[PDB]
């Protein structure tokens, strides 16, 4: 028992001088580019890593509002702000996101799976 | 190359039509590679070697501060790295300031600790201060050339599939260069803002983000320092002797 | 029956962190300690070194009395453990730093410091500043100046191809530290107050600077 | 009038969205939200609602939802998810989310094109902002249903491949897929 | 009658910060308060009300305001900041209000 | 105040404090978007210029 | 080894120098042609477990948050 | 193995459940499994 303490004792680390410890600025991709799958194991990976957070709701209830007068207040308020322009800009807004992430990434953009995210246009239209 | 997107909502065949520009994501992307910030930090040493070299000065910069006896190679050594790092901020006056005088300093009773080249007037021209022992003594030090600081699956793969300039020389390049980076954010204060602000800054460097922001941060390439980022180990704990119950509503520098 | 050849490089890599020779940054253990001060008594020409750093087990014990020649060998003892300049400033720093790893207690986790307690006037960085740019101002200028910066491509690419294989990172890794090193011994000779918040305020500007 | 008829539809969806989000008791605007870090559990709950409020809209029998939700408030490149701001799954019956909020500052601070007493108004960029956070939160809930209808292994290949979006979404379940205000719209990529 | 609209806009806007602080359940009138550095927490609290009625007209979504607000109450010219009598900022989440009080006891 | 508060939470506490110093910040971060939003505000009801004499 | 050339013949070197240290590739670069194309493999007939694999595993636990879970 | 086997065995405690380990204390170069795929693979392209 003594040899163990001993063997715990010469083992503690001794005091040291402080040093400068580097931090990566950003997260810097290789040269070799990526497909989106290998990217999201490794992403997959990293975030298993981190601690998540517990989120309880008040209740179960799903949120909702029925008080008509301020419904058709927003309606009204949002009535001169056509649809094909607030969808466009979301749109837009969402595929620069998309594609400056994957830029970023040194991932492979895949045209026709981001097309083929809004093909359910045509599944309503048809069916 | 352009890229071009088209939205249809249904309540008819309106179709609102955008164009990307390709360049811009190719930008970022390539801004994003390891390997191009490593070639370009790596490319403005190897200016910097260059430019000491067509300058005679090929001998190892720890060879050239130990000769007590020739002022010469170090003066001319600082003011080359001085006016390089001025062209890196300014890429349009290939020549420094045209006078300016050196002293060097060997002793610790005249040494400034922490501020190895100092710039002072003496109502006449600009003088700079070079502390020899202190560079000496930086560039003298054994440098960690084994560890390793954090791929290997395409190394897997491959294995499945003349000046001599060390280690040591390189980090002692860079060491001077970052030295003289620090002298410069320091002399370009003085400059551009009179002896007050500069003796103000010796003090408190928390100014350079409010006097460099202003106009270096819009004009000029990236500072050397900028490469990664440095913080000193347990610096909470041994900060925690001076710790304010504080309300701050300045915070210019996070 | 020790082993001296592992006593002896113990003794040297912690000699050469406690000394701030190096910036080689490994974990030292207890075991470290103890393999260099008994190597220190063991070796007969270390034994000046080793009664040194012995005395710095009790605060109020200071430093012996050696004679000119006395410490002449001792720096060159000092510098053969070391074999690499050395002078007795390094003697000075290396005391400091044993005897506080020697008062300190044994504990779990590694404790980080500063270089303190070397070489009777307290100051601070205001009033260094005020008398040594008085002091400077004495010395006589020796050069008064009164560029080329070629961009030979062939002579870039062979330099970057010497450069290549240099890992960046422990290239700015040794620069930084050994910078911050020569600042707090510095700082510490020079009696001065070392405000950490201004060298890390410096990174943080760095930081700043860079996302503009 | 049924184009009229159609845009009501839409725009009263949106306004829904809009009053339940006042109603869940917000500080600030959703990007000012999305822009503190500071107070993750805001963008926790603006999230969570906006998928209990798609569920609701897909689902009109289902009136409550869980109660509890992991989640992870990514700041950092090396663990975001491109083209998938926030993800939904559950591991041992707990619901799981993940947010990437520089991926959706972004978004939400883009230059959009423009081409009574109360003061009360609504600017067009912040009902725009509206409607892609509750676009973005419904590409992640028709993920989410992938998963739930036929497997994790489902949900995977869907991250990846994304025709599962018309295959998987058979024509029986169409009029409820149409509830959603992604399928209002079409949005194409075309080489030029 | 666009001038009297308008008019009648500044003057309800003005009425209706008079009924919050009313409501806000004030002892004193306004100067009143901003001279008694005895008692900091109702300068405190007028503040901070004016400044969520103001969060509340500039964001008419925003109905509710967080509840905690660190706050200080300047009264040595040496900690005062000239042209900025409050100062509004937050600092890990935390609201982090500056008061200026001499010189809002001098404005009023 | 609230000027100065709302610039700190939509640009940073740069801005926050670059604004504290030059005030154009008012009319070049306040973007005409939200020109409705900050006419909401009582200091948009008026001018005050200082001329020197 | 087959499963190991198939992924080595059909997806590069590196992707078998990478599936070498990583088998859970396997399921992803199998399952999109080997799983309705083929027979049933060998090692498929049993399901193999190790003995208090959950204790020996507890050496290296994470507080985990997993979104893509493509291997259960 | 037989040794390092019973010296686990035997510096065991007594318990009431079978204890499962796995092998491990045998045979200086603590690696891992990827320096020893590049070695190796440059050692068996040596071989003939």
């Amino acid at each position: 028992i003594m040899r163990s303490s001993f063997a715990r004792c010469f083992n503690s680390p001794i005091m040291r001088y402080a040093k400068i410890v580097l931090l990566q600025n950003v997260a810097l991709q290789r040269d070799k580019r990526t497909t989106l799958e290998e990217l999201l194991i490794e992403r997959g990976e990293k975030i298993q890593m981190l601690q998540p957070q517990q989120y309880i709701n008040s209740g179960t209830e799903i949120p909702f509002c029925d008080d008509a007068e301020f419904l058709n207040r927003l309606l009204k308020h949002i009535d001169p702000y056509p649809l094909s322009r607030m969808y466009y800009n979301a749109a837009n807004t969402m595929f620069y996101t998309t594609m400056e992430n994957y830029a970023v990434s040194n991932c492979k953009f895949n045209i026709e799976d981001y097309n083929n995210i809004f093909k359910v246009m045509e599944n309503i239209r048809k069916h | 190359n352009k890229v071009r997107t088209v939205t249809e909502i249904v309540n008819s065949d309106e179709k609102i039509q955008k164009t990307y520009e390709l360049a811009e994501f190719d930008l970022k992307n390539l801004s994003s590679l390891e390997s191009y910030e490593t070639l370009k930090i790596k490319l403005a040493l190897s200016k910097y070697m260059a430019m000491l070299s067509t300058l005679e000065m090929t001998q190892p910069l720890l060879e050239i501060f130990r000769n007590k006896a020739d002022t010469r190679q170090i003066a001319a050594v600082v003011f080359s790295t001085l006016a390089f790092i001025h062209n890196r901020f300014h890429p349009l006056v290939t020549n420094f300031t045209n006078k300016m005088e050196f002293v060097v300093t060997e002793t610790n009773d005249t040494s400034i600790p922490g501020e190895p080249i100092l710039f002072t007037e003496n109502e006449g021209v600009l003088l700079c201060s070079v502390d020899r022992p202190s560079i000496v003594k930086m560039l003298s030090r054994e440098f960690d050339t084994e560890a390793l600081v954090n791929n290997c699956n395409v190394r897997i793969a491959k294995t499945f599939g003349d000046f001599s300039i060390t280690e040591v020389e390189a980090t002692q390049y860079l060491t001077l260069l970052l030295t003289v980076e620090h002298a410069y954010l320091h002399y370009y204060i003085f400059k551009n803002y009179g002896v007050f602000e500069y003796c103000k800054s010796l003090t408190d460097h928390s100014l350079f983000t409010n006097k460099l922001r202003s106009t270096m941060s819009t004009k000029t390439s990236n500072l050397l320092l900028s490469k990664f980022k440095f913080t000193i180990e347990d610096f909470d704990k041994i900060n925690s002797n001076s710790v304010t119950s504080g309300f701050n509503i300045y915070n210019f520098n996070k | 029956l020790i082993n001296m050849r592992r006593y002896r490089n113990a003794a040297r890599k912690l000699i050469h962190h406690y000394s701030l020779n190096s910036t080689s940054s490994t974990e030292y253990k207890i075991s470290d300690v103890v393999m260099t001060m008994i190597f220190l008594l063991r070796s007969e020409k270390y034994h000046s070194l080793f009664k040194l750093l012995e005395t710095t087990f009790d605060d109020y014990t200071c430093r012996p009395q050696m004679t000119q020649v006395q410490t002449d060998t001792l720096l060159d003892a000092v510098r053969s453990l070391l074999e690499m300049t050395i002078d007795l400033t390094t003697v000075d720093i290396m005391r400091s730093s044993f005897a506080r790893c020697f008062n300190s207690p044994i504990m779990r986790y590694a404790k980080i410091v500063l270089l303190q307690n070397v070489a009777d006037k307290r100051t601070t960085l205001e009033e260094l500043l005020i008398e040594r740019g008085e002091k400077i101002q004495m010395l006589q200028p020796q050069q008064y100046i009164n560029i080329p910066f070629c961009d030979d491509a062939e002579f870039l690419n062979r330099l970057l191809k010497h450069i290549d294989p240099y890992p960046l990172s422990r290239m700015y890794y040794n620069a930084a530290n050994t910078m911050f090193y020569t600042t707090m011994e510095n700082y510490a000779v020079s009696n001065c107050k070392f405000n950490i918040e201004d060298y890390n305020n410096i990174f943080k500007v760095m930081e700043n600077i860079r996302k503009h």
